């Protein structure tokens, strides 16, 4: 849309209903410039690497990636506490995941 | 003071008898009421279903609160559990107060 326009709210609660939760989180992050734009074939004689068992062989991109599959990200110590004192068992249904308010 | 609900009309009482049978009467008519009877009781099953209104925890507090727990211990008995005489014994009394609100 515009540049003074905020793209999206911050949204970080959960609701509990019965059979089910959802659990929203947002965080802040900042993107810098990897390998100056490039891909650098990494490998094990680049440094050291002397075991045959460490020898590794790839590539290097400039990308970036979001992982949050850690559990700590998407449940405070009450929501795990509420969770696990409550529950035999769970697991995920869906995922929504949004990138907003981008500055350069 | 002691704890609980006050109330101005609570759940009624309820009060139970076995009437009394008596013993054999004599045969001439006497004018005093009859002091014998038969020893008697009575035995059967109460039902109390009581429904319960809540209030649920609505805390955006982040840390984890404060529960209740049976400690793992290993331990001789099981805590709120019969004995190996049968004995059925509450081993310590249980507040109702551990969940936390703002003031």
């Amino acid at each position: 849309d515009g540049v003074g326009s905020s793209s999206g709210n911050w949204h970080c609660d959960s609701q509990w209903l019965g059979d089910r939760v959802i659990t929203t989180s947002t965080r802040t992050w900042a993107l810098p410039t990897y390998n100056n734009h490039l891909y650098k074939q990494i490998s094990n004689s680049t440094s050291g690497g002397s075991s045959n068992d460490n020898a590794y062989f790839g590539y290097s991109t400039p990308w970036g990636y979001f992982d949050f599959n850690r559990f700590h990200c998407h449940f405070s110590p009450r929501d795990w506490q509420r969770l696990i004192n409550n529950n035999w068992g769970f697991r995920p249904k869906r995922l929504n995941f949004k990138l907003f308010n981008i500055q350069v | 003071l002691m704890g609980g609900f006050g109330m101005k009309h609570p759940p009624p009482q309820i009060l139970i008898k076995n009437t009394p049978v008596p013993a054999d009467p004599p045969t001439a008519f006497n004018k005093d009421k009859l002091n014998s009877f038969i020893t008697q009781y009575s035995t059967g099953q109460v039902s109390v279903e009581i429904e319960w209104e809540l209030q649920k925890e609505n805390s955006k507090r982040w840390n984890p609160e404060i529960q209740y727990t049976s400690n793992y211990y290993k331990s001789n008995n099981v805590e709120f559990a019969v004995n190996t005489e049968g004995v059925y014994s509450e081993p310590r009394p249980i507040g109702t107060r551990y969940l936390t609100r703002n003031l």
